[PDB]
RNA sequence: AACCGGAUUAGAUACCCGGGUAGUCCACGCCCUAAACGAUGCGCGCUAGGUCUCUGGGUCUCCUGGGGGCCGAAGCUAACGCGU
RNA sequence: CGGUAAUACGGAGGGCGCGAGCGUUACCCGGAUUCACUGGGCGUAAAGGGCGUGUAGGCGGCCUGGGGCGUCCCAUGUGAAAGA
């Protein structure tokens, strides 16, 4: 069971705006609007030099929590990529990038990350025009990610896509915006990825 | 242009009749990434003067690094008094794979991928000397060809 | 602007303290003496005066140090000849390292001449008046060659890098080149461009750094007469 | 006696450079003429060559250092930095053709012994043969 | 040494003073320790010099072997220091 | 750490770390180049035997030739399945 609670908390204590709340993060309440420090009782008091394994370690923190995962699987994909072929640093991030839950939220399916995880469990995600309620399940290269026809009623789904519409997708991905579907064409490099983190950091973090 | 970051900072105490009275150690690294570093040890009766003069020794003192894509020409081993460091070469994905001392001054360098094992002494001062000295005996194929052409 | 014959005065020095690296320049060893190869100096010397001339007409500036007691007026003489500082007296410790320190003593003795030609010596009380007094006369006896550097020098002449090997070390530490006149009892290593001959018997060092200022000033075209510094010889 | 005229040779070398000596001499021995048919071939020495002091025969090997250099230690970088006996008596060291150590990462050169003559670590894998690790030279 | 006295001392089972047995010496046989120290195993080869000395040889200001010292190159050592 | 202001005890608020788990004890490897083949040492740190003679063993100057035991190469059989 992943973290469930308060969520732009985690924003504050990473120093960087963490969109998993998804709308809202983006609306000037996130409380990384006028509240940019960490949570707590100390957190407006003058924070010390942090040693070199806090930084790696709020490093692999502001990794793990965005993509919303336990740290089982997170280390468990971490080796996965240490022992595949090709930069561990970035084939990680191919690699979370791969999550269906991920590829949901990516693909504009839901709001937040959450809600995409929420989605994909309750089986309202198509894979190749089979159901897939997995949040982890590894989605591959031609695999189209697709809505059950069942909930493609439902107002919430249409409500996504209504403001999907003219939006654009991320360069491996691309979706079809009435038929609901979607399709991963390949895997997002480096620079495919906006994210606000150093995995080298996160590297050197496991590396003790 | 000019990264500073700081190694240790230390207490080192003087008797004296009616009591101690302390100066105040400070190790500096100054690097640009580029392969250019730069270390030095200021003392001072207060912690701060004491940082300066380590930056302005610092910048004094330049190793200039021969980096090949991140990393290093060849392996390496450095004894300085009685502690040893150990360079080696490391393929991409690697990362910075060294102590505290050694990780601070190779990261300034600009070295993103290597190997580092200290031996025998850990000092902290030992091994940042030793790791700058092995950096100043680092050659490129280049720089050994010139040195057996004749 | 050479000499041949030179010979019949430089011929050898020093006679069992001899610095083993010395040996490459050394001819025999005659009545228990080094006697240093004559041709090799000349080798030398043209390779020694060949950066002279270049680093002259570029308008360099070279320290010329010296503090043997057989060097003193002749390191004086041939260093005003040029527009080149000396140092006559002690090489002290700091003069290139410290450079910026040092330079600040340059500071209060123009400051206090400037306060000696002005009507006030006599505005302040005996006793300061004798103060300073003091100040500027051991200001003027050890800064009255090294006055006029106004930055680094970019080279160094030393007449023993033995004795002013204090110089030497400074000199190198901030890789200034160091030109040398050097006998048998001195380190060659560490001399960039040296020439091999007594460091004492004034009757050699007059000829040698005569010579050298001629070149000097004949990098720049200002033709001088011969150099003041013959009657020293007596 | 001599225990290891090889260890010997390395070290009348090594010993010679660090004075930065011009010459130096080596008894002669085939086996050690070989080896330095290596280190000339791979720009460590000027040369070698035969010599006769006092009626024996030598070897003399004319090594070469950098250029003289800058503010103190004006000393020049070696070429031969480091040279040292691997396979000795009382413990030998044979290696196969995948055996064969990279020395330096390249940059130096790992004298074999193999059936095919004194090879460098280079020319003895292209020739695919091993044999007795003789000596790192870097 | 032990021991017998005389002193000193708070005490004196001691330092100091007067004595004195083993022993210290010899032979022969035991014992096998040690700050038995260069606190540095032996052999060979290579790596600047300068100086004092013992003892050989030489064409005998000196050169050349073998010992014993002191400074010190390169280098080594945590440092002290070591350093043909 | 605690002998009156305790971020170390006890509680609370708050925070960090994991999460159907979380801690603890035991045991194994690691860090430990701390048994040093890789990869350590012995003047003063623990460590040169009190000294010699010498047995076994270890080790072996320069040239050539035979052999091909160690050494190196090629082919081939083997190296079960599982595991990796
Ligand atoms: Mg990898
Ligand atoms: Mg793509
Ligand atoms: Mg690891
Ligand atoms: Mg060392
Ligand atoms: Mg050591
Ligand atoms: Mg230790
Ligand atoms: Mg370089
Ligand atoms: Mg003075
Ligand atoms: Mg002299
Ligand atoms: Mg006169
Ligand atoms: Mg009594
Ligand atoms: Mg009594
Ligand atoms: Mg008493
Ligand atoms: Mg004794
Ligand atoms: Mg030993
Ligand atoms: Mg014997
Ligand atoms: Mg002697
Ligand atoms: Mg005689
Ligand atoms: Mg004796
Ligand atoms: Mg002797
Ligand atoms: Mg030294
Ligand atoms: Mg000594
Ligand atoms: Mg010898
Ligand atoms: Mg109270
Ligand atoms: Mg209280
Ligand atoms: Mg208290
Ligand atoms: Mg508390
Ligand atoms: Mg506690
Ligand atoms: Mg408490
Ligand atoms: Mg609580
Ligand atoms: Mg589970
Ligand atoms: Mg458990
Ligand atoms: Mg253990
Ligand atoms: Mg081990
Ligand atoms: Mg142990
Ligand atoms: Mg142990
Ligand atoms: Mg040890
Ligand atoms: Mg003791
Ligand atoms: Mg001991
Ligand atoms: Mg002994
Ligand atoms: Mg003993
Ligand atoms: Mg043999
Ligand atoms: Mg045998
Ligand atoms: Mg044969
Ligand atoms: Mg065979
Ligand atoms: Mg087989
Ligand atoms: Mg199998
Ligand atoms: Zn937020």
């Amino acid at each position: 069971g992943r973290y469930i609670g308060p969520v732009c908390r985690l924003c504050r204590r990473e120093g960087v705006k963490l969109y998993l709340k998804g709308e809202r993060c983006y609306s000037p309440k996130c409380a990384m609007e006028r509240r940019p420090y960490p949570p707590g009782q100390h957190g407006q008091k003058r924070a010390r030099r942090p040693s070199d394994y806090a930084v790696r370690l709020r490093e692999k923190q502001k990794l793990r929590r965005i993509y919303g995962i336990s740290e089982r699987q997170f280390r468990n994909l971490f080796e996965e990529a240490s022992k595949k072929k090709g930069v561990t640093g970035s084939v990680f991030l191919g690699l979370l990038e791969s999550r269906l839950d991920n590829v949901v939220y990516r693909l504009g399916f839901a709001v937040s990350r959450r809600q995409a995880r929420q989605l994909v469990r309750h089986g309202h995600i198509t894979v190749n025009g089979r159901r897939v309620d997995l949040p982890s399940y590894r989605v591959r290269p031609g695999d189209e990610i697709a809505v059950a026809e069942k909930s493609r009623n439902l107002e919430l789904i249409r409500q996504n896509l209504e403001a999907m519409k003219g939006r654009k997708v991320g360069p491996w991905l691309s979706l079809d915006v009435e038929g609901m579907k979607g399709k991963f064409l390949r895997l997002p490099d480096r620079e495919d990825l906006a994210l606000p983190v150093n995995e080298q950091l996160v590297i050197e973090f496991y590396s003790r | 242009d000019f990264e500073e970051k700081m190694i240790l900072i230390r207490r080192t105490a003087r008797m004296q009749a009616g009591g101690r009275r302390f100066r105040f150690g400070a190790l500096v690294v100054v690097g640009d990434r580029q392969g250019r570093v730069g270390l030095g040890f200021g003392k001072a009766p207060e912690v701060p003067l004491a940082v300066q003069k380590a930056g302005y020794y610092a910048r004094r003192n330049m190793v200039e690094v021969p980096l090949q894509n991140g990393t290093i020409p060849h392996e390496i081993e450095v004894e300085f008094g009685a502690s040893k460091i150990v360079l080696k070469p490391a393929a991409p994905g690697t990362g910075v794979i060294a102590g505290a001392v050694p990780r601070a001054i190779l990261e300034l360098a600009g070295v993103t991928d290597i190997l580092t094992k200290e031996l025998g002494s850990r000092n902290p001062i030992n091994i940042a000397y030793a790791t700058m000295e092995a950096l100043r005996q680092l050659r490129t194929k280049a720089d050994v060809e010139r040195l057996r052409k004749g | 602007v050479k000499e041949l014959l030179e010979a019949g005065v430089h011929f050898g020095h020093e006679r069992k303290r001899w610095n083993p690296k010395f040996a490459r320049y050394i001819y025999a060893e005659r009545n228990g003496i080094h006697i240093i190869d004559l041709q090799k100096t000349m080798e030398e010397l043209e390779r020694t005066f060949r950066f002279i001339e270049d680093l002259a007409m570029r308008g360099g500036t070279i320290l010329f140090v010296g503090t043997k007691k057989q060097a003193q007026d002749i390191v004086r003489m041939e260093a005003e000849r040029a527009g080149m500082p000396y140092v006559n007296q002690r090489w002290l410790g700091g003069m290139l390292t410290n450079f910026k320190t040092i330079s600040q003593r340059v500071h209060r003795l123009e400051e206090l001449e400037a306060l000696f030609a002005s009507p006030e010596i006599e505005e302040r009380p005996k006793k300061e008046q004798v103060r300073l007094k003091h100040e500027l006369e051991r200001l003027q006896k050890y800064l009255s060659g090294f006055r006029l550097l106004k930055r680094l020098p970019d080279a160094i002449f030393v007449v023993d890098p033995t004795k002013e090997a204090i110089a030497v070390r400074e000199a190198r530490k901030l890789f200034i080149p160091v030109i040398a006149l050097a006998d048998t009892d001195s380190d060659p290593d560490l001399v960039d461009y040296i020439i091999p001959g007594n460091d004492d018997a004034i009757r050699s060092i007059q000829l040698i750094l005569s010579r050298a200022v001629d070149l000097i000033i004949q990098a720049r075209g200002g033709v001088v007469e011969p150099s003041p510094s013959y009657a020293l010889v007596q | 006696m001599l225990t290891d005229p090889i260890a010997d040779m390395l070290t009348r070398i090594r010993n010679a450079t660090r004075v930065y000596k011009e010459s130096t001499d080596v008894p002669a021995s085939r086996f050690k003429e070989e080896i330095l048919r290596i280190l000339a071939r791979e720009g460590f020495i000027k040369g070698y060559e035969r010599v006769d002091v006092d009626g024996k025969p030598y070897l003399r090997v004319y090594l070469k250092y950098g250029p003289r250099r800058q503010g103190p230690d004006p000393r020049p970088e070696q070429v031969i930095h480091h040279i040292r006996r691997i396979s000795k008596p009382g413990r030998r060291v044979y290696v196969g053709v995948k055996e064969i150590p990279r020395v330096r990462r390249g940059l130096g050169i790992a004298i074999l012994s193999t059936s095919k003559g004194v090879l460098t670590d280079r020319e003895a894998r292209k020739l695919g043969v091993g044999g007795e690790l003789i000596c790192e030279v870097w």
